[PDB]
C-alpha cells in the first residue's frame, strides 16, 4: 500500500524491481511527514526566498505583441539562482534527503542544468554529491559538467546504451538500489515512479502560485492561457499545478518536434508517442514498434526525456490540459525575437512555449488574450548553438 | 508451472538441488546462443533462466548489460527471441524454460498476448524484473491464463507482508535474491521452492544454497562472463562453458 | 555653472572639448529633473523590480565562516538581469535618454557585461544601440559580443591605442561629440565627467539601500563592514552611498593587484597610481612617468578600468573609506571556495571583494564581524578563464 | 603671446591673413619631423600649431589620431618634444608656434612647471584639449604667469556667456572652430584674433575665412594627409608640403 495515490488516470505506478519499494516508501512516508511540518515548510522557504531568490518576477512584454489583442507576460524562473526553475526542487528534495537522515545524493542529467542545480544545492546543504551522465551528454556539455565540478559534486560519464540520459536515469536506479539507506535519488523531472512525479510538483508549484498572485495584482483577473514547455514535465507542471481547478485557465504544453512530427526526429511522446512502462512508470514514450526506447530530439539538449510525466498524459487524456509541438526552426525564431525586442536571452526550452504563445498571437492578432509563459531558463548557454546554426545558413 | 513442479519432484526424490543457468538469447548471436543453450543442458543444466534483449535494462549488472548489447549488434530482436525458444523447446521437451524479462517488452502489444506467446512456444514462467508485487496483478493473471508461472524475486529487505505475499502469487520458484529464515518462513507461507540468485559463481555456493534449504541456484554473470571472455574461440567456449556447468551441477547432487 | 558639484574635494571635474560641455550640461539638467519626478522613480522602479528583478536577495554565508566568529552576507547583483548590477543604472540612463528626447544609445565596454547592458536596455526601451570595444577585447569577448548583437546593438570593434578599454572610451566620446542631439552617452561606471560620477552612483544606490533594509531585518543591527571590488567604481559606490553617513560602518573597496603589486602589474590606481586627467575628470591613474595613460591588468577583465572613480578617491583621501588590494591567485582561490561551499559561482571581479572578507575572517578567527560582500555579477562567463588556469598548473 | 600680436599687426598691414599649419612633432621621426616643419615655414607658414604625442587623444580625428601613432613608433616623448621646440625656436625667432595639448601632460609634473618650460624653449601659446573654459582657470594663469597665450577654442554650439568669457580668458588667437555673427561678436568682446579650423583643406576655405572677417585658418588633417600617404619617399613628401603650403598662403593674400 501507499499514503498517496501513484497513479494519475492510467498512468504512473512504481515499475521497480523489488529492492527499490522500500527505498520508495521511505520517500513517500518523509514527503508525507515533511508536507505537515511548518518547520520543514519555513526551511524551504527561506532557501528559496534567501538563497534562490524567490518570488521570480512576471514581466510584461509589451513590444512583442505591439499591434496585437495579446497581453504576454513572461515568469521569469530565468532570474532563478542557477538560471533555471530546476533549482526550485532540488532544494526541497535536499532538505527531504536531509530529514531522512541521509548524507548523499545521486542525481541523474542530460544537458546538464539539473546536474548543476543538484551539485549547487548538494554543496550548500553539505551532502556528497555523484551525478550520472551519459557519455555523449557529457562531451556536448563541458561547461555545465566543469560546473558540477567546482561545485564539488562527483560527475559519472554513462556509456552503456545510447549513452545519453535515458541511460544514465538507468544507472542512478542502479545504484540507489544498493545504496538507499545513506543516499537520496535526487530525480530532475516530474516523472518516473511514485512519489516522484508528485514531489517534484508539489517542489515546484510556487511557480504557478507566484504567477496567480502577481497576474491577479497587475491584471485583476486569470490568465486566459498559461503555457510551459514540456521536456519531462516538472517547469510545466509546477505552472499549472495552482491553475487546475480554476476552469476558466487553459493550461498549455509544448513539446518538441524537432525537425518534424512527420520526419519522425522530435521529442513528442504525449501527442505522438505510444504508452509503454519504463523508467518506473506507465506513460507515453518514444519507442519502437518492437517495444525498444528511442531518444528524443530536439534542437534543445533538455527536451531530451523520451517520456514525459504521468500526471501530464492524464490531463490530456481528460482535456484538462492541450498539449501541442513546436518545431526547432520556430523556437529558433522565439528565441531570437525575444532577445531582439524585449532583452532577454531565453533558454531554448523556453523558446518553444514563446514560440507557441507568439503563433496564438500571429495566427488572431484581434483575439483579445491574456498570456503567461514559463520561461523556465535563461538562454547564455544557448548562445553558442544558436551561433553555429545561424553561422551555418548564414 | 508443470514443469517446474515435475522438476523439484524429481531433484526432491535424488535429494539434489537444482542448477539453474541465465543466458541472453542471441549473444552472440542467434547461431551461438542456440549452441550455448544446448551445451548448457547437455553439461546439467537443471533449468533455463532466458534474457530478452531490452534497451534499458535497470536491474541488470555490466556483465549482463553488455551482453544484450552482444545480441542488439547482431540484431537480436523479442520476435526472434521467441522463434529461438519454440525450436528450443522442440529440441527439449522437459526442460523448465523462465524468461527473465522488462515491463515494457511485456506491456508492448498486450500482456495478455504476450503471455500467450509464451505458451504457445513452450515457456514455463516469466519474471518481470522491474515489476514488484504490488504493480503485479495484471501480469500474474495472465501468466495464470496462460498456464506460465508468474516468478517474483524476494530481496534482502524482505519483511514479512512481502514473505506472504511472494508465497501467495508466485509460481514454479521463488526467487531468492543473495537467508535461513527467509527459506524457513517461505517454506511455512507454501511458497514456490526457492532458487537462490546473485553472485552465484563457484561449487561452493550451490552446495551453500541447497545445505541452507533452497531447492537450487541460479547463475549469471558468471556464464556470461564465459561468453564474453571467449568471443574469439567459439569452440573453446562451449568447453569452458561446459566444464563449468558440469562442476556447478555436481556440486547440486546429494 | 553646474547644478551639482562636478567635484569630490580635487576629484572629478568635466575635462571635456568644449563642445561636449552642452551635452553634459543638458544631461546635468535632465537628472536633476528626473530625481524630482515622481513619475521617472516609478517608471524606473517598476523596470528595476519586473523586469531587472529587484529587490535581489541578501544570503547569509554559514559554511564558508564555520569555526570562525565572522557573519557573512552576499548582496546577490549576481540574481539580476543579466547576471550583474550593471543592469541597475543602464535602465536609468535609458529612462534619461528618453527623457530627454534621444533616440539612440552610445556606450563603450572592456569585459562586454556593460555592453550587454546597455544593449538590453535599449531593446527594452526602444533605443538605437551602438556600442564601442577594443579590437583585442572583442576578440577575447566573442560571447558577449554575440550576446549584443542577438539584442540588435551595433558592435563597434576600436583599433586606436591599445585596442582596449580606454580607447573604446576615447571613441565613444569622439561619438557623442557630434550625435549628442539624438544620442545619449551610456557610461558604464561611476567615473568620467561630471555628471556621470553621481548619476552613476544614484542609479546604483539601490543595492545599499536594500542591503541596510535587509540586515536590519535578519540582523537588527548594521554591518561592521561592507566590501565590494572596484574596477571604475560603479558597483562599489551603488554600496557603499546609503552607508556613508553610517560612521560605524566601514566601506571597503578592493582593487585588482594582478600578479602583485610589486610586479606592476595590477590594476590598483587608487591605492598605487597617481593624479592625472583623463576621461574627462581627475582622478588616480595608471600611467608611465612621462603621463601616458596605462592599462590596467588582472585576472577578470571587468576590472581593467585603468583609473577609478572620483567618489572613491575622495572618500579614501578623508579616510571615510579604506581600499585594499586582491592578487589573481586571492580572488580565484574564493572562487573556488564559494563555488563548493555555497554552491554560488561568482564573477572574477566579485571574487575579489570576496576575498578580502576570507582574509579579514581567517587573519583573526576570533574576531567577531558582520560582513557584506557586494556580488556583483554571477561567473558563468568566467568558468573557460578559470578551468584553462587550473589546466596550465595541473 | 607678443609673436602673435606682431603678427596680426604686420598681416594686418598687408591686408592679409595668416595660414597655420599643424602637425604633429615628430611625425614619422624626429629628423623627418623637423625637416617637414622648416619646409612648412619656408612655403609661407605664418606660425605653427604643434601636437604633442598622447596616448589618448578624444578631441583628434583618425588621420591625427595616426600620426600620433606614428611619432610613438618613433619613440617621440614630450621630453624630445621640447628639445624639438628649442631647436625650431633658434632657427625662427619670430614665428607664433603653439602647442596642442592635453590636460594630462601638461598636469602631469605640475601645471606651472610646464608653462615655464614652454617659455624656456620659446612656445607661444597652448591650446589644451580636453580644458574647457569652466575648468581653465589654473591653465590659464600658469599661461598668463610665463608670458604664454592660452587659447580657447570657440565651437558652433557657442552662446552668449561663452563668447564673452572665451573673449576674456583668451590670449594671442581665438580657435574658432568651424560664422560671420561669431566673428563679429567676438570682435566686439575685444577676443583675440580668430583662426578658423576645422575641415580647411583647400585655397578656397582660406579665403572664405579671411573674407568672413577671421584673421586666418589652420589646417591639420589636410597637412598630415601629405604625410601619412609619402611615408616611402620623403623627399616627395616635403616636395608636396611645399607645394599645398605655397598654394594655401597665397589664397590668405591681398
Ligand atoms: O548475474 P548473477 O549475479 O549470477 O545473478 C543472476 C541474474 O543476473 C539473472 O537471474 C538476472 C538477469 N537479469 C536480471 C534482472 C533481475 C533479476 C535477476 C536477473
Ligand atoms: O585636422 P583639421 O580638420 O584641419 O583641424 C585642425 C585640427 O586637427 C588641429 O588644430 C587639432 C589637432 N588636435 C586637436 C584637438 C582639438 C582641437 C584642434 C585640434
Ligand atoms: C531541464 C529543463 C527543462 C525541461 O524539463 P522539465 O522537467 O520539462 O521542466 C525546461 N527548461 C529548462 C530551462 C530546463 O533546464
Ligand atoms: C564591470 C563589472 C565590475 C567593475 O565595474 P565597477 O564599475 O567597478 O562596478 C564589477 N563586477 C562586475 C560583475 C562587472 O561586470
Ligand atoms: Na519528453
Ligand atoms: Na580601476
Amino acid at each position: 500500500t501507499t499514503l498517496l495515490n501513484p497513479y494519475f488516470g492510467e498512468f504512473g505506478g512504481m515499475y521497480v524491481p523489488q529492492i527499490l519499494m522500500p527505498a520508495l516508501n521511505q520517500l513517500e512516508e518523509a514527503f508525507v511527514s515533511a508536507q505537515k511540518d511548518p518547520e520543514f515548510q519555513a526551511q524551504f522557504a527561506d532557501l528559496l526566498k534567501n538563497y534562490a531568490g524567490r518570488p521570480t518576477a512576471l514581466t510584461k512584454c509589451q513590444n512583442i505583441t505591439a499591434g496585437t489583442r495579446t497581453t504576454l507576460y513572461l515568469k521569469r524562473e530565468d532570474l532563478l539562482h542557477g538560471g533555471a526553475h530546476k533549482t526550485n526542487q532540488v532544494l526541497g528534495q535536499a532538505l527531504l534527503a536531509k530529514r531522512m537522515g541521509k548524507s548523499e545524493i545521486i542525481a541523474e542529467t542530460g544537458a546538464g542544468q539539473h546536474g548543476v542545480a543538484s551539485a549547487l544545492a548538494s554543496a550548500l546543504l553539505g551532502l556528497k554529491c555523484r551525478i550520472y551522465m551519459g557519455a555523449k551528454d557529457v562531451e556536448r556539455q563541458s561547461p555545465n559538467v566543469f560546473r558540477m565540478r567546482l561545485m564539488g559534486a562527483e560527475v559519472i560519464p554513462v556509456h552503456s546504451g545510447s549513452a545519453t540520459l535515458k541511460d544514465a536515469c538507468n544507472e542512478a536506479l542502479r545504484d540507489w538500489s544498493g545504496s538507499y539507506e545513506t543516499a537520496h535519488y535526487m530525480l530532475g523531472t516530474a516523472a518516473g515512479p511514485h512519489p516522484y512525479p508528485t514531489i517534484v510538483r508539489e517542489f515546484q508549484r510556487m511557480i504557478g502560485e507566484e504567477t496567480k498572485a502577481q497576474i491577479l495584482d497587475k491584471e485583476g483577473r486569470l490568465p486566459d492561457a498559461v503555457i510551459a514547455c514540456v521536456g519531462g514535465g516538472s517547469n510545466a507542471i509546477g505552472m499549472f499545478a495552482d491553475f487546475i481547478n480554476d476552469t476558466s485557465v487553459g493550461l498549455i504544453g509544448v513539446e518538441p518536434g524537432g525537425h518534424g512530427i512527420e520526419t519522425g526526429e522530435h521529442g513528442a511522446p504525449l501527442k505522438h508517442g505510444r504508452v509503454g512502462i519504463y523508467f518506473g512508470m506507465k506513460a507515453p514514450m518514444m519507442q519502437t514498434a518492437d517495444g525498444q526506447i528511442e531518444e528524443s530530439y530536439s534542437i534543445s539538449a533538455g527536451l531530451d526525456f523520451p517520456s514525459v510525466g504521468p500526471q501530464h498524459a492524464y490531463l490530456n487524456s481528460i482535456g484538462r490540459a492541450d498539449y501541442v509541438s513546436i518545431t526547432d526552426d520556430e523556437a529558433l525564431e522565439a528565441f531570437k525575437t525575444l532577445c531582439r525586442h524585449e532583452g532577454i536571452i531565453p533558454a531554448l526550452e523556453s523558446s518553444h512555449a514563446l514560440a507557441h504563445a507568439l503563433k496564438m498571437m500571429r495566427e488572431q492578432p484581434e483575439k483579445e488574450q491574456l498570456l503567461v509563459v514559463n520561461l523556465s531558463g535563461r538562454g547564455d548557454k544557448d548562445i553558442f548553438t544558436v551561433h553555429d546554426i545561424l553561422k551555418a545558413r548564414g | 508451472m508443470e514443469r517446474y513442479e515435475n522438476l523439484f519432484a524429481q531433484l526432491n526424490d535424488r535429494r539434489e538441488g537444482a542448477f539453474v543457468p541465465f543466458v541472453t538469447l542471441g549473444d552472440p548471436g542467434i547461431e551461438q546462443s542456440l549452441k550455448i543453450i544446448d551445451t548448457l543442458i547437455d553439461a546439467g543444466a537443471d533449468a533455463l533462466e532466458l534474457g530478452v534483449p531490452f534497451s534499458d535494462p535497470l536491474a541488470d549488472g555490466p556483465t549482463i548489460q553488455n551482453a544484450n548489447l552482444r545480441a542488439f549488434a547482431a540484431g537480436v530482436t523479442p520476435a526472434q527471441c521467441f522463434e529461438m525458444l519454440a525450436l528450443i523447446r522442440e529440441k527439449h521437451p522437459t526442460i523448465p524454460i523462465g524468461l527473465l524479462m522488462y515491463a515494457n517488452l511485456v506491456f508492448n502489444n498486450g500482456i495478455d498476448a504476450f503471455y500467450a506467446r509464451c505458451e504457445q512456444v513452450g515457456v514455463d514462467s516469466v519474471l518481470v524484473a522491474d515489476v514488484p508485487v504490488e504493480e503485479s496483478a495484471p501480469f500474474r493473471q495472465a501468466a495464470l491464463r496462460h498456464n506460465i508461472a508468474p516468478i517474483f524475486i524476494c530481496p534482502p529487505n524482505a519483511d514479512d507482508d512481502l514473505l506472504r505475499q511472494v508465497a501467495s502469487y508466485g509460481r514454479g520458484y521463488t526467487y531468492l535474491l543473495s537467508l535461513h529464515h527467509l527459506i524457513e518462513k517461505l517454506k511455512e507461507y507454501h511458497a514456490a521452492p526457492a532458487l537462490q540468485g546473485f553472485g552465484i559463481s563457484s561449487p561452493e555456493q550451490v552446495s551453500a544454497a541447497v545445505r541452507a534449504g533452497a531447492a537450487g541456484a541460479i547463475s549469471g554473470s558468471a556464464i556470461v562472463k564465459i561468453i564474453e571472455k571467449n568471443l574469439a574461440s567459439p569452440k573453446q567456449m562451449l568447453a569452458e562453458l561446459r566444464s563449468f556447468v558440469s562442476a556447478m551441477k555436481a556440486a547440486s547432487r546429494a
